[PDB]
RNA sequence: ACUUGGCGGAAAGGCCUUGGGUGCUUGCUGGCGAAUUGCAAUGUCAUUUUGCGUGGGGAUAAAUCAUUUGUAUACGACUUAG
RNA sequence: GAGUAGGCAGGCGUGGAGGUCAGUGACGAAGCCUAGACCGUAAGGUCGGGUCGAACGGCCUCUAGUGCAGAUCUUGGUGGUA
RNA sequence: AUUUUUGGUAAGCAGAACUGGCGAUGCGGGAUGAACCGAACGUAGAGUUAAGGUGCCGGAAUACACGCUCAUCAGACACCA
């Protein structure tokens, strides 16, 4: 006996956990975050762009896409902790967003149906944009922070 | 074209500390065009990180950074209150942080 | 046996003197002026600071001792002749010399790559101080062994890989920038 | 499964004038002196052992692994830990041969008891 | 305070004070001032 | 803000500045004071030479160098004032210090660079109107500082130069404001002064 | 990147200023491209100290010891000389 | 939930002793070395690597010439001054 | 040590009364200090405060408000110099 023997060992019988009291509600997105209003990212590879807000998803992202033909910004899952909404809103009364849910961004070069897909929506939104002075340029050029600029003082 | 920024400078002035003793798990930050509580109350929760440059080749880059959040404003003039995942190492008292517009609203 | 060398043996030979009667201080200083020269340049040294010409550097055991010119040469200001010292350890440079041939190791690339002084045990005499008192009177001997190897270039070369971990997102600008 | 285990106070206890003295080892050694600002406290001094700093009732005796060390001789010693795999980690003790570890590591992996030691003793 | 903008020599000093700025003299090739005294190769240029 | 802040040291109190600097240091901003013999102190002339005279007196007195170095320069006044205001004995109070240059006058680089003021450390801003003041480039000179009329040589020639460059500056600015005004009336102006620029 | 005349000495090492050339231009209409960095991960772009091989220009020494002197000298050092 | 003097309790460690683990061990006991590891609030315990060469350990109990930094402690050895 | 109090010119002197402290006590403050102020202490996190402060050293208003003071020996926080 190198070790003289504990006499009680632990019941290694694993237990089940208590029933949880929380069950998922419905996520409070903020008033400012309405379908067809153009958003700021603020990070990944598309940091700094402007880019079309389209539908809310089941995994309370934002589906958005600054349309490919403006800012090469494809049909894209974003957070919405990682967008500053612009007071400036596209109509978004011509588009087909229903068909895109979580299983269509399940990751398992670029699909076909996908590059269709996206030039469908594309043509919408282009042409709701070319209405209004300016916007396809805006939409175009990218975002940074400049000196004197503020974050708190700057509206958006 | 030349502006590439979406953080805000700041940089780290102290630790939380008494007239002697200091307290280097919470480090003040002073966040550049911020004057009061009130201003600052804009940047609490955000996401500050400090960027900095060793000799060796990590992981791809030789760049490493030290993440932390705002907690909370400090004293009259806008200084806000900063925790680091690892607190920071002291020998930055005057270097740049980066406070990205993360957790927004 | 032998302190840590980092020297191959099949390109080495060797020469030790245990209890032997020198100054250890004297006879560690003449070691550290030699240590790490070609074995010529050495031998013709030591001749040279027993007619007086050069000087043996003292860097740790140098407290109190006469300045001298003959320091200048390595940056000191304090240097010394050890005479008993500079003999024995010369017999100890043409002995492993000697072997070095022996053996058959080109005479030309040999160079003093390991040399160590230790402290041999002290022997004992008796001093008779004021007072009718005795004191110890203890001489240092010395413990001398040296290392002389041939002279090798081209190593390091060294050593190892960027074996390179990587994320989704430093791969995927990787990708991107070769597609620019 | 077990809670994240945490340890209050990861570094070792040295005496008090260990590092300044060889005669004084680091082995703990209560500080019993009349004037001692180690055991007076004062801000700036070492740390002392209190038993507030005592690990977590549920996480005590635990290795990183999460199975509490047991020092096993032979085979016969081994074979206890059979119906406490997901609680124990047996160990060769120092003192076992290179061919009774051969033969423990081939019982032990037969079984599925995770040893800490050998490494096969190459 | 003061401060020296620029010392000008003549091209032809003498083994005088030549001498000067060596310490092992005869063993030196005494090459001092041969490339200032080779500035007055046109019209000293260098020198006005 | 800046890289680099250069402070014009004229019709600023010593102390008051020297605090405001000693902090942007520490802080980790890079600044430079120029025209250091102007700076001023609260009392007369003789108050602030007898506090120089009780400092001068302040000496080891087993031996006279390594005690208390009375640097007598209005720059090197100023150093004193504010290497009193940081913890210079410690590694970040010299990185602190490191970042600090002071001249007496505005010598090359910063000769044309932009000048800044500290309102809360200016003379003319907080003293009572009926106070009298120190002037750094008097004083200086009284304690020891020999190089009073060198600068000002210096400083008028900078002054003549810099006299001439403002003259041509202004004169071409009359010509951009003209052209800038006779480019209002235009659509393009009437748009701006709607969306306010 | 190159030329013109200049001006700057406080730390001027920088300011102007010609003609030219060669690029870009979001002053304005166009036409393609960008996806997959997968919902963020600094997501790498600045400024130094560089030896390392290339291929071009350029120049081709001194000091120390040993010897010597005595304007110097406890020893160094100093001043000399070859 | 502080604590000198002090009391009490729970343990850690050492030389031996009775019992037990049909304990470990020349395929390497004990000893020593280890900017290697793990456990313990701690006293301490355990393991890996080296050197080494003949014994030693866990546990339940018995017993004591049982734990050192101080005694201008003892013996022996070693220094700085040098 | 505050208060009452004897001797003594007096004392960081000698001797009493009640209480609180140091001794045996770390911690925040009075720059420093056995005794003063604030608070008494297992190991941590978060929040809030005490006494004390918030020009700079130094965490924190070069805060606001009404006055006073100019000193060729200014003044600046109780015990306490």
């Amino acid at each position: 006996s190198a070790q003289k023997a504990p006499k009680w060992y632990p019941s290694e019988d694993v237990a089940a956990l208590k029933k949880t009291r929380k069950a998922a509600r419905p996520q409070k997105l903020r008033a400012s975050l309405v379908p067809g209003t153009v958003l700021i990212l603020l990070a990944g590879r598309f940091r700094g762009k402007r880019v079309v807000y389209l539908k809310h998803l089941e995994d309370n992202t934002l589906l958005i896409s600054g349309p490919f033909k403006v800012n090469g910004v494809p049909l894209r899952r974003v957070n919405a902790r990682y967008v500053i909404a612009t007071s400036t809103k596209v109509s978004v009364e011509g588009v087909n967003v229903e068909k895109f849910n979580v299983e269509y961004f399940a990751k398992e070069e670029i699909k076909a149906e996908r590059v269709e897909d996206q030039k469908v929506v594309d043509k919408a939104l282009i042409a709701e944009i070319k209405k209004t002075p300016l916007l396809k340029q805006y939409l175009s050029a990218s975002f940074s922070l400049k000196n004197g600029d503020k974050p708190h003082m700057l509206k958006f | 074209a030349e502006s590439h920024r979406l953080y805000v400078k700041g940089k780290h002035l102290s630790y939380q500390r008494s007239k002697r003793v200091n307290n280097p798990n919470v480090s003040l930050i002073k966040i550049e065009g911020v004057a009061t509580p009130q201003d600052a109350q804009f940047y609490l929760g955000k996401r500050i990180a400090y960027v900095y440059r060793a000799s060796k080749e990590v992981r791809g880059s030789k760049i490493r950074v030290m993440w932390g959040k705002v907690t909370r404003t400090h004293g009259n003039s806008g200084v806000v209150r900063a925790t680091f995942r690892n607190n920071l190492p002291a020998k930055t008292f005057g270097a740049s942080v980066r406070i990205f517009l993360y957790p927004s609203n | 046996r032998y302190g840590a060398t980092s020297t191959n043996p099949a390109k080495s030979a060797s020469a030790r003197g245990s209890y032997l009667r020198v100054s250890f201080k004297n006879t560690r200083e003449t070691a550290q002026a030699i240590n790490g020269w070609e074995l010529t340049k050495a031998q013709k040294y030591l001749e040279q600071v027993l007619d007086h010409q050069r000087a043996i550097p003292f860097r740790r055991f140098n407290s109190s001792i006469g300045r001298t010119a003959q320091g200048k040469e390595f940056g000191v200001t304090k240097a010394r002749w050890p005479a008993k010292s500079v003999k024995f350890v010369q017999g100890l440079l043409q002995n492993a010399a000697a072997n070095a041939e022996a053996k058959g190791l080109d005479a030309t690339k040999l160079y003093v790559s390991h040399i160590q002084v230790n402290q041999a045990p002290k022997q004992r005499r008796r001093t008779y101080r004021a007072h009718g008192r005795i004191n110890k009177y203890e001489s240092s001997p010395s413990h001398i062994e040296l290392v002389v190897t041939e002279k090798e270039e081209a190593v390091a070369k060294a050593a190892e890989k960027k074996v390179v971990r990587l994320t989704s997102r430093q791969r995927g600008r990787i990708a991107a920038q070769k597609r620019i | 499964p077990h809670p994240k285990i945490v340890k209050k106070h990861t570094k070792k206890f040295k005496r008090h004038h260990s590092d300044r003295y060889h005669r004084v080892a680091e082995n703990w050694r209560k500080q019993k002196g009349i004037d001692s600002v180690v055991r007076r406290r004062f801000r700036g001094n070492i740390s002392q052992p209190k038993i507030g700093y005592g690990s977590n009732k549920k996480t005590k005796f635990l290795s990183p692994s999460g199975h509490k060390t047991f020092l096993v001789a032979n085979v016969k010693d081994l074979e206890t830990l059979t119906m406490h795999t997901k609680t124990y980690a047996a160990e060769i003790a120092h003192n076992i041969s290179a061919k009774n570890r051969v033969v423990i590591l081939a019982r032990a992996k037969a079984l599925g008891i995770k040893v800490t030691n050998p490494k096969g003793r190459l | 305070g003061l401060r020296s903008l620029t010392t000008v020599w003549a091209e032809h000093l003498s083994d005088e004070v030549k001498r000067r700025f060596y310490k092992n003299w005869y063993k030196s090739k005494k090459k001092a001032f041969t490339k200032y005294s080779a500035k007055y190769a046109q019209d000293g240029a260098g020198i006005e | 803000v800046e890289p680099v802040v250069v402070i014009d040291g004229k019709g600023h109190l010593v102390g008051r500045l020297a605090s405001v600097v000693a902090k942007q240091l520490l802080n980790g901003q890079k600044i430079v004071v120029v025209r250091a013999e102007e700076l001023n102190i609260s009392g007369e002339f003789f108050r602030n030479k007898l506090k120089y005279h009780d400092f001068l007196r302040k000496a080891t007195a087993f031996n006279k160098t390594r005690g208390p170095f009375h640097f007598r320069a209005p720059s090197r006044i100023f150093y004193k004032a504010l290497r009193g205001m940081v913890s210079h004995k410690t590694a970040r109070g010299k990185a602190a210090l490191e970042r600090l240059k002071v001249f007496e006058g505005i010598p090359p680089p910063y000769d044309k660079k932009k000048r800044v003021v500290v309102p809360q450390a200016l003379r003319v801003l907080r003293l009572k109107p009926g106070r009298k003041y120190t002037t750094l480039g008097k004083l200086s000179t009284s304690v020891g500082w020999k190089y009073e009329d060198v600068v000002a040589k210096l400083e008028a020639k900078r002054k003549v130069s810099s006299a001439e460059y403002y003259a041509k500056k202004r004169a071409f600015t009359k010509k951009v404001a003209s052209a800038n005004a006779t480019a209002a009336e235009s659509d393009v102006a009437k748009q701006l002064a709607a969306l306010g620029y």
